[PDB]
């Protein structure tokens, strides 16, 4: 029991490190899209006035 | 300053005098060999041929890559995307195609030769110079035009260098000959077009790209067509290259060119650093237009190869790494690893198609099951060398593994000295 | 003659401004530019003031000079309509591009209309079976409704819309219309050659028996052509609906290219951009076009439209606006396609107004809601199965996982148009065979069979016949040792005389590309035009 | 339909007709509130009125804001929904109750028009697409 | 929010009393200045508020 839990939790750190590595890139794409989105909202509001 | 109009729309010199020449994005040569002599000027912005002007893609374009010509087969007139991360073998696939056309042009007749054009958008000028030395020491430069708008060139020059190189490639398509155009780093051109669009104060869209950045690539790639028989029957095959960031293929420019081209060659970054080169993602890379335009015999034996590699990806990363081992599908794990090692290939060495299908017939039938996985690249190199060269002339000329040929193939494949074992 | 002729004021890409001295054309009126290389049709979009109109070109504007004579036609873009357009390919402005001669028009109809009114709307929810298991069960199609296929560049929206042409257009009694809007010109030639051998399109004297009209505004065209070729495709379909009284099929391969091409011109019309970068008139341009595609009291249009989601983003404003204009949405998923399940339809994102127990019967409705129940329950466990495996689930939830892993293979189906590149033949599944087949996996009648037996089979008969083939074949490892003996003197000659019976092809040195080449003399110095228009070299000043 | 009025500015109508149809329908429903009767108004797709109002203001060249909406798009819905009241006995005692409908994108409650009408209206009826496919119909969270 | 504060500032200064000023949603003071900010001719700051937030 202790030695199959030692292997089932190595497969859980590998699964929660692949899930974390994939969700970091998903955040980084959503981070880069966010700074691009509100900046376009500022230029579109400034080009309407300038 | 005084601006003079030249009288004509933006044009590049096209013709037989462009072969062998390194060219910027506007037409004037940069290799220092004098002006273009046997040449004439045509527009860089031509409307693509319509529906009646095209016909179905029937003839195969052999890349010389084993993982391409077996799994993702490419016909003349197709647009095939090479997509992947940085340093995953994008050019390793594109410049093996240009080198392999030099080997094939010396054996096919005059009207079956393929003339290549390589457009380098936003590259280093040193890597362009190291590529012309490769095309000269191979002899591929005789059939190759080289268009190069490097990273120091202006953004309208990088915008226009695909259209300049396509018009130089549309000379061969419109005259019944066959062309092969490669837009290295397709995304780059869109970054250079994003620069011109934002400096023209045009409203940016998604990822600050303009609204006509789809039309930037759709207009360019629709000019790669297989023409009908009343238009010479010539073709133009495109290989756009798109670099993805962290393997994300749901990007704006990446999904743009996927919805333009016919198939894709996904080069995975995980297989490239695990030694599997070319790192062709076999599950995601498709080609549904050049599948009908495949070499028969190769079509006979790679139907088994991608079917065995399909169930090999069912044993992917949980062989015993996930929970346990069953030891009944141990056979497919020790065969999919053999078909993986079969498709690995060194750089700048493209293989003729008649010698590729014998190396897959040696692997998919089971003539290398005794060979351990460490020495399969040595085994198949010993297969082509020790099997007599008369069988490659039969398979090339008949165009298929005839029932007379697989008897003599299986006779010649049992008398080869495989290393180890 | 000087009046009713404007001159080109300014050219910004596909957007041309024309100044009319005497009288201005109406908005949506079509114009003609004199002396262009092709037939350049401008369509008036805005009155800009100071006697200038703002127009969108239907072809390329390269070669336009700012004095060119532009003639007003006094009408919008008028295209040929009628039964004479059957078996013909038209472009955006109604010209025949199939090289079969002129189009024998019953009438010349404008491409711009109002939507049919509220009193001319029909409320008849009748099912249209497609033979597709994920479509006929979970999001059934209305016989006279609008149908969307939402997709993310490579998920299979065109293979699905070609299978719908393969399945419901042959069984239809009316006329089909294909509006190819902003798609690959290779696919427009593929569909044309497939419809000629199938007898859907006949050429020459038999042209009157054709059942399909192709309208093609593909992705090699400028954005003015791709923004109005959907309106050309409706006008052929609106004639068969209104005048002929027929039941029309309208297939619009990617309607998103109508929205995208209106955003490429809106940057140059001087508008402030809306959200992510589309035009401010997104909902009223799409709503003006989609409201003309209806079943009226004198005819039905069964429209199947493909919708491209731009970066696999369903929250993008151009797919999100299209969701409200449809009766049945079929959202295709990139992640379902990576599992190999084809068609890659998301069962928890595809909806239909027909999935109602008072329309399709309570027996068909209760199965679809039971299939969606265990597929949602499998999605709720998707991260527990990821980070902890299936060994941590309950024994009543491992039955939920195994059944939902079976039906998402059983929603997969081979197509008759995918048999060319997959090898497996297509399967048409009847409606009653789908409801009975999905009762058995929900109740537990097929817990004996493996998961992969359900993959890419037509009926519940075919999963039992594949479960046998998966266990005859693992017993076929012990079957026999195949020896090929005593054949060398039967019919196979040799290797060496096999080389002597090949035909050597003459390899030609000196490739000879100087044949039929004229080679105009390009000199060193840049040839320019002086003030008198002559070709002179550059002067020696900077 | 004996007790129901239907105001329908559809998708083919102009953008100032869809912008004005919640106010056109509220004025018809204010007849019953101001005469001692009881009204019930449903502004179905109030997320589509703000898109129609955004089209007018962007084409009147008013400067855009969050998701290119006008700055006064809160006042577009706050002055509309505050007309739904329960009047006093000296004004007849009549009432008018509103059911605005806002469509979110992938469950994003944090959207701009969504968070405005949440702060304007009294209650919320949240309908989740994952409770909808578990058999819970209506999918009330 | 300045009208009710002026009543609270009279009870503090002139009456000398202790005042309780309850302001329900001072966010709506900042939101209402944002609804007129682009019409006063100010280019917008961060998320969509006025530059003078
Ligand atoms: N089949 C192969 N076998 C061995 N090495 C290879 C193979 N294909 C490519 N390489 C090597 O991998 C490296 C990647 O270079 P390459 O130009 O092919 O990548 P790339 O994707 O074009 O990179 P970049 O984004 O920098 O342009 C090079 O060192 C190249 O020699
Ligand atoms: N029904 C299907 N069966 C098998 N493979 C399919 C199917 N539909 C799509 N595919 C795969 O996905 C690809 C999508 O091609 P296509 O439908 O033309 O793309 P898009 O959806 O961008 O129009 C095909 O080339 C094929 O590899
Ligand atoms: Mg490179
Ligand atoms: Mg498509």
């Amino acid at each position: 029991e202790h030695a199959s839990r030692m292997s089932a939790m190595e497969n859980s750190t590998k699964s929660a490190g692949e899930m974390l590595g994939k969700l970091t890139l998903d955040y980084n794409r959503k981070r880069q899209a966010t700074i691009t989105t509100e900046l376009i909202e500022i230029i579109a509001g400034a080009s309407a006035l300038m | 300053d005084l601006v003079y109009r030249t009288g004509q729309i933006v044009n590049v010199p096209i013709g037989p005098g462009t072969l062998g020449r390194v060219t910027d994005g506007l037409g004037q040569p940069i290799d220092g060999k004098g002006p273009l002599t046997n040449v004439r000027s045509s527009l860089v912005e031509v409307k693509a041929p319509g529906i009646i002007a095209r016909q179905s893609v029937r003839e195969p374009l052999f890349t010389g890559v084993k993982a391409v010509d077996a799994l993702v087969p490419i016909g003349r007139g197709q647009r095939e995307l090479i997509i992947g991360d940085r340093q995953t073998g994008k050019t390793a696939v594109a410049i093996d195609a240009i080198i392999h056309q030099k080997n094939c042009n010396e054996q096919v007749p005059k009207a079956q030769r393929v003339y290549c054009v390589y457009v380098a958008v936003g590259q280093k000028r040193s890597t362009v110079a190291q590529l012309v030395k490769l095309f000269t020491q191979t002899g591929a430069m005789r059939y190759t035009i080289m268009v190069s708008a490097t990273a120091s060139d202006a953004a309208p020059l990088q915008f226009l260098a695909p259209y300049s190189g396509c018009a130089m490639a549309e000379y061969f398509r419109d005259t019944g000959k066959h062309g092969l155009i490669i837009y290295d780093d397709l995304s780059k051109q869109s970054v250079a077009y994003r620069q011109m669009s934002l400096l023209l104060r045009r409203p940016p869209g998604r990822e600050a790209f303009p609204g006509d950045v789809f039309y930037l690539h759709s207009r360019l790639l629709e000019r790669a067509a297989k023409l009908s028989k009343e238009l010479g029957g010539g073709s133009l095959t495109a290989f756009p290259v798109i670099e993805t960031q962290a393997g994300d293929v749901s990007a704006y420019i990446a999904t743009n060119v996927i919805s333009i081209t016919d198939g894709q060659i996904f080069l995975e970054t995980e297989l490239f650093y695990k030694g599997i080169r070319p790192a062709l993602n076999v599950g995601l890379s498709v080609s549904r237009v050049g599948s009908a335009a495949q070499f028969p015999g190769m079509k006979q034996v790679a139907g088994t190869l991608k079917l065995e590699l399909a169930q090999y990806r069912e044993v992917a990363a949980f062989a015993q790494f996930g929970s346990d081992l069953d030891a009944a599908t141990q056979y497919v794990l020790e065969r999919g690893a053999r078909l993986t090692e079969m498709l690995k290939q060194k750089q700048f060495a493209p293989i003729p198609i008649e010698r590729q299908t014998v190396a897959v017939y040696a692997a998919t039938k089971g003539f290398l099951d005794k060979v351990r996985v460490q020495d399969i690249v040595a085994a198949e190199e010993a297969v082509i060398s020790q099997v007599n060269p008369a069988v490659f002339k039969i398979l090339k000329a008949n165009g298929k593994i005839t029932p007379a040929l697989d008897a003599h193939l299986k006779a010649e494949l049992r008398k080869v000295k495989l290393p180890g074992a | 003659p000087a009046i009713d002729a404007g001159y080109v004021s300014q050219v910004i890409g596909p957007v041309v401004d024309v100044r009319f001295d005497g009288e201005l054309p109406s908005i949506l009126s079509s114009l003609e530019v004199e002396g262009h290389s092709v037939r350049l049709v401008l369509e008036v979009a805005q009155h800009m003031g100071d006697n200038t109109v703002r127009c969108i070109a239907m072809d390329s504007t390269d070669g336009l000079v700012r004095g060119q004579k532009v003639v007003d036609t006094g009408s919008p873009i008028k295209v040929p309509v009628g039964r004479g357009t059957l078996g013909r390919i038209m472009n955006v402005i109604g010209e025949p591009v199939d090289e079969q001669g002129p189009i024998d028009a019953a009438d010349i109809w404008s491409i711009h209309r109002e939507a049919p009114e509220f009193t001319e709307q029909s409320t008849e929810q009748e099912i249209l079976v497609t033979g597709i298991k994920v479509v006929d069960l979970l999001a059934p199609y209305q016989r006279g409704g609008k149908i969307g296929l939402f997709g993310g560049a490579g998920v299979g929206k065109t293979v699905l819309i070609m299978e719908l042409i393969n399945n419901v257009a042959k069984a239809h009694g009316g006329f089909s219309v294909f509006a190819g809007v902003g798609e690959r010109t290779r696919e427009g030639n593929d569909l044309y050659r497939e419809m000629i051998e199938s007898g859907v399109i006949k050429l020459g004297a038999e042209r009157g028996n054709s059942k399909c009209t192709l309208v093609y505004g593909q992705m090699n065209e400028p954005p003015g052509a791709r923004a109005r070729v959907a309106l050309t495709g409706l006008t052929v379909a609106e004639y068969f609906r209104d005048i002929e009284g027929q039941d029309v099929l309208l297939f619009v391969d990617n309607i998103f290219r109508f929205t995208q091409a209106n955003s490429e011109v809106s940057a140059l019309l001087g508008r402030i951009p809306s959200a992510v970068g589309y035009q401010p008139t997104l909902a009223t341009d799409l709503g003006g076009l989609q409201e003309r595609i209806t079943t009226t009291t004198k005819g039905s249009i069964t429209s199947v439209q493909a919708v491209y989601v731009p970066a696999d983003d369903l929250t993008d404003p151009a797919p999100a606006t299209t969701f409200a204009h449809l009766d049945a949405t079929t959202v295709l998923s990139r992640s379902i396609a990576e599992l190999g399940i084809y068609p890659a339809v998301d069962p928890l994102d595809s909806t239909s107004r027909m999935l109602n127990p008072n329309v399709i019967g309570a027996e068909h409705y209760n199965v679809a809601r039971g299939v969606q129940k265990v597929l949602q329950d499998y999605k709720n466990l998707q991260d527990i199965i990821a980070i902890l495996g299936m060994d941590e689930l309950s024994e009543e939830d491992k039955l939920t996982v195994a059944r939902a892993r079976k039906i998402q293979r059983f929603l997969s189906q081979p197509f008759q148009v995918a048999e060319v590149f997959t090898g497996t033949p297509g399967k048409y599944v009847d409606l009653a065979d789908t409801i009975s087949g999905f009762q058995g996996v929900l109740t537990g009648k097929y817990d004996d069979l493996p998961e992969m037996a359900f993959y890419m089979v037509g009926d519940i008969k075919e999963v039992k016949e594949k479960a046998d083939k998966m266990a005859k074949d693992i017993a076929s490892r012990k079957e026999a040792d195949n020896k090929k003996v005593s054949e060398e003197l039967k019919d196979i000659p040799s290797l060496d005389k096999l080389v002597s019976e090949i035909k050597e092809v003459v390899i030609e040195e000196d490739d000879g590309l100087e044949e039929d080449f004229k080679a105009e003399a390009l000199s060193s110095e840049t040839v320019v035009l002086n003030e008198e228009g002559k070709s002179v070299p550059l002067p020696k000043k900077n």
